C-alpha cells in the first residue's frame, strides 16, 4: 500500500489525501534479478501514481471541480441580475 | 393603458402584421415600396404614387419597386417609415398607432444604430405607448412549444443560428451570414443571364423570386448532378412565354451551402449550425443536436432537410443522434411566438414604455433587450 | 560544426528572423500562409501561389490568408513548414539550414507531441547540426540584463506570467491563458459588425488588426467609461471610405482582463500575474512584485501598464512596491535574448545534436529543455 499526504494552511486549508492498494505476483530467480524485479516494480508504481496524482489532478479535478460547479454558467456569460428579477420562465 | 398589443413581424422579404393571441398572422405581404416608372397622362389613374402590399403585388409592370430593407439593416428610412403607416392604415389593420403597444422583431448582431433609430421612429413619428424589440430564434421556440435547442433560420436577408437552453439564449454562439434568399435570387438571375433569359428591371425581379419559389430543387450529391446532364425543365411567365430553366434552378439554391459561388468566403448553412453548437458548452451540444428547429423561407426547398442532415453528418462527432424538427408553418413560426410573447402576462414587465423612453433614451432600450 | 546560429522565434501573429550577436531581428514579418482566391486568367501573373511575409502583405486583397498557428498551437503543419523554409530560403535568410545550429522558440505548458513533431521537421526535412526550444519569460530577461522577475507576455497567441528568481525558472508557478491580440482582434471584428461596418473576408481581417493596434486605448474605470458617451473618433481604411469607430475601441481590449466577454472561462492577464507571484515561495513574493517585466504586442495599447497597476494595486497586499517595468522594443524583446543566449559560449552544451537525436529520439529533447 502507498499512501500520500500534503496539507497547506495558508489563508484556509487545503488537504491532499491518497494511497494505492496493488497485489502482484514475482518469480524468484537470482538474488542479483531479485533486488532489481522488486524495484522496478516499485519505480514503475511510483511514478504511474505520482505521475496520475500530478496530470489527473491538474486537468480532471479542473473538470470535476467544475462539473460540481462551473467557473461560468451554461450560456458562458456572467449571469444578469436585473434579466433575473424581471423574467419568467415555463408555462 | 393595456390594450391588444400589435405584433409587427420584421422582415426583408416580406412583412407580418396582426393582433396577439391569433393563431396566423391575417396581414402578410411583401416588404417594398413600388412608385410609378411611367408618366401618367389620363385621368381616373391610381392615386397616391407610393404602393405597398396588394395594389403593388397587382401591378409590378408599372413601378420601379425597391427594397428598403437588406440583411435586416434597414436602407430606406422613410420607406419603412411608409410601410409601417400602411400597417397601421385602413388598407390593412384598420387601428391607430396611439392605442396599442407595439411588438418588433430585428436580426441578430444587427447595428445598433437601426435598433435605436427604429425606436425613435415608434415613439416620435407614431405615438406609441411601449415597444418592445425581440430576437426570430427565441420566438420560433416560443411557437413551436420548447425551450431547449438550436434555431437555424433563413430568410430574405439573414441566415442565422442561435443555440438557446432553457430559456437562455447565448449570445456568445450566435452565428450570422448576410447570404439568404434574396441573394440565392439575385445568384439565379445571373444564371438565367448565362442560360439565356434576362432579366434586368426591377418589377421583371419578382419574375425570378417567382421561378426560385417554385421550381428549385437542392440535391443530394452535387457532383454526381454537375457530372450528369440535365433534363430541362419548362416553366411559363405571367406573360405566356416558356423558359428551359436547366441547370441553374439546382445550381442556385447550393449558394446557401457553398458561399464561394458568389464570390465571397463566408460559412454556409451547414457551416454556421455546426459552429453555434461547437461553440456553446461540450455539456449543451449533444441536446442541442437534438433540438435543430428550422424557419424562413428559404428553407422550403425540395431536399433541404436532407442535405442539411447529411452536411451535418459529415461535420459533426460521429454516432451523435441527429434531429432536424420543421413545423408546418415555417412561413410565420417567428410571428406566431411572437403572439404568443405578447398574449403572456409577463410581456408587461419586459416592454420599453414612451414615459421610460423620454426621461431614459437610447440606454434604456439597449437594457431591455438584453 | 559550430556556425553562426540562427534564431528563430515562433509566434502566432508574427515570426522573428535572424543572426546571433545582433541588435535587432533584421527579417520580421507576419506568421502567415496567403493562397490565392481568385482566378489567374492572365499570363504573366504572380507565380508560386503559396505566399508568405512581404509579398503577402503587399497583395492581402488577392490571397485568402489562413493562420497555421493559434494559441502556440500549430494546426496546420505544412504551413509551418512552408514559412521555415521561407526563412531558410534566398528572399529572407541567404542561408543553407545545414551549416548554422537552431534555437527555437515556444510558449510553456504547451502540448509535448507539437514540440516533437517540430523537431522532426527540423531534423528530418531540414537538415540541422544541432537544435534547441527555449521559453519566451528566459530570453526576454536576458535581454534586459536581469536574473530575478516575472515576465508578464501578450503576443497574439498566448498570454503567459513566467517568474523566476535568479536563473530559476519555476515551471509550476507558470500560469497561462489561451486569450490574446488573435481573439481581441476577433472581439473588436465582433463590435465592429454591432457598430454597423461588417468584415468577413481573410484579407479584410487584417484590417481589423491595424485598428485594433492603431486606434484603441484602455480605459482606468470601465464602468465611468460605460457611463459617459463616446466622442466617435474617426479612421481611414486601406480604400477611403471613413468608419466611426465608437465605443467599440475601448470595450475590445477589456477581453483581456474581463474573459467572460468573448464567452470563454479564463483568469485574465492581472489576475495571471498576481497567480504567479502566488504560487511562487513566501520569501520570493516581494522581489517578483518589484520586477514585473511587459513583452508583446498586446501590451501597446494605451494605459495598459497604468490598469495592470491599478489591477495589482487591488488584489495584492497592502503596502508592498509595485513596480511594472518595460523595454523600449517589447515587440522585439525575446529574439534579443535569444540572439544573446545563442551567442554565448554556454549554448553549445545546451542544445540536442542530430547524432544525440538519431540515437536517443525524442527523449533526448524532453530531457534538455528541462
Amino acid at each position: 500500500v502507498l499512501k500520500i499526504q500534503v496539507h497547506y494552511y495558508e489563508d484556509g486549508n487545503v488537504q491532499l489525501v491518497s494511497h494505492k492498494d496493488v497485489q502482484d505476483s514475482v518469480t524468484v530467480s537470482n538474488e542479483a534479478q531479485t533486488a532489481k524485479e522488486f524495484i522496478k516494480i516499485i519505480e514503475h508504481a511510483e511514478n504511474e501514481y505520482q505521475t496520475a496524482i500530478s496530470e489527473n489532478y491538474q486537468t480532471m479535478s479542473d473538470t470535476t471541480f467544475k462539473a460540481l460547479r462551473r467557473q461560468l454558467p451554461v450560456t458562458r456569460t456572467k449571469i444578469d441580475w436585473n434579466k433575473i428579477l424581471s423574467y419568467k420562465i415555463g408555462k | 393603458i393595456a390594450n391588444q398589443p400589435v405584433v409587427i413581424d420584421n422582415g426583408s422579404g416580406v412583412i407580418k402584421a396582426g393582433f396577439a393571441g391569433d393563431q396566423i398572422p391575417k396581414y402578410c405581404f411583401p416588404n417594398y415600396v413600388g412608385r410609378p416608372k411611367h408618366v401618367r397622362v389620363m385621368a381616373g389613374a391610381l392615386e397616391g404614387d407610393i404602393f405597398i402590399g396588394p395594389k403593388a403585388e397587382e401591378h409590378r409592370g408599372l413601378l420601379s419597386i425597391r427594397y428598403p430593407m437588406e440583411h435586416g439593416i434597414v436602407k430606406d428610412w422613410n420607406d419603412m417609415e411608409r410601410i409601417w403607416q400602411y400597417v397601421y392604415s385602413k388598407e390593412q389593420l384598420q387601428t391607430f398607432s396611439e392605442e396599442h403597444p407595439v411588438l418588433l422583431t430585428e436580426a441578430p448582431l444587427n447595428p445598433r444604430k437601426n435598433r435605436e433609430r427604429a425606436a425613435e421612429v415608434f415613439f416620435e413619428t407614431f405615438n406609441v405607448p411601449a415597444l418592445f424589440i425581440s430576437m426570430q430564434a427565441v420566438l420560433s421556440l416560443y411557437a413551436t412549444g420548447r425551450t431547449t435547442g438550436v434555431v437555424l433560420d433563413s430568410g430574405d436577408g439573414v441566415t442565422h443560428a442561435v443555440p438557446i437552453y432553457e430559456g437562455f439564449a447565448m449570445p456568445h454562439s450566435i452565428m450570422r451570414i448576410d447570404i439568404a434568399g434574396r441573394d440565392v435570387s439575385r445568384f439565379l438571375r445571373l444564371y438565367l443571364r448565362k442560360e439565356g433569359y434576362d432579366f434586368h428591371s426591377s418589377s421583371e425581379f419578382e419574375i425570378v423570386k417567382a421561378i426560385k419559389e417554385r421550381a428549385c430543387y437542392l440535391s443530394i450529391n452535387p457532383q454526381k448532378d454537375e457530372t450528369l446532364e440535365t433534363e430541362k425543365a419548362q416553366y411559363y411567365l405571367p406573360d405566356g412565354s416558356t423558359i428551359e430553366i436547366g441547370p441553374s434552378r439546382f445550381r442556385a439554391p447550393e449558394l446557401l451551402f457553398r458561399p464561394d459561388l458568389i464570390g465571397e468566403e463566408s460559412e454556409g448553412i451547414h457551416e454556421v449550425l455546426v459552429f453555434a453548437i461547437q461553440k456553446s458548452d461540450m455539456d449543451l451540444r449533444r441536446t442541442l443536436f437534438s433540438n435543430i428547429v428550422l424557419s424562413g423561407g428559404s428553407t422550403l426547398f425540395k431536399g433541404f432537410g436532407d442535405r442539411l442532415l447529411s452536411e451535418v453528418k459529415k461535420l459533426a462527432p460521429k454516432d451523435v443522434k441527429i434531429r432536424i424538427s420543421a413545423p408546418q408553418e415555417r412561413l410565420y413560426s417567428t410571428w406566431i411566438g411572437g403572439s404568443i410573447l405578447a398574449s403572456l402576462d409577463t410581456f408587461k414587465k419586459m416592454w420599453v414604455s414612451k414615459k421610460e423612453y423620454e426621461e431614459d433614451g437610447a440606454r434604456s432600450i439597449h437594457r431591455k433587450t438584453f
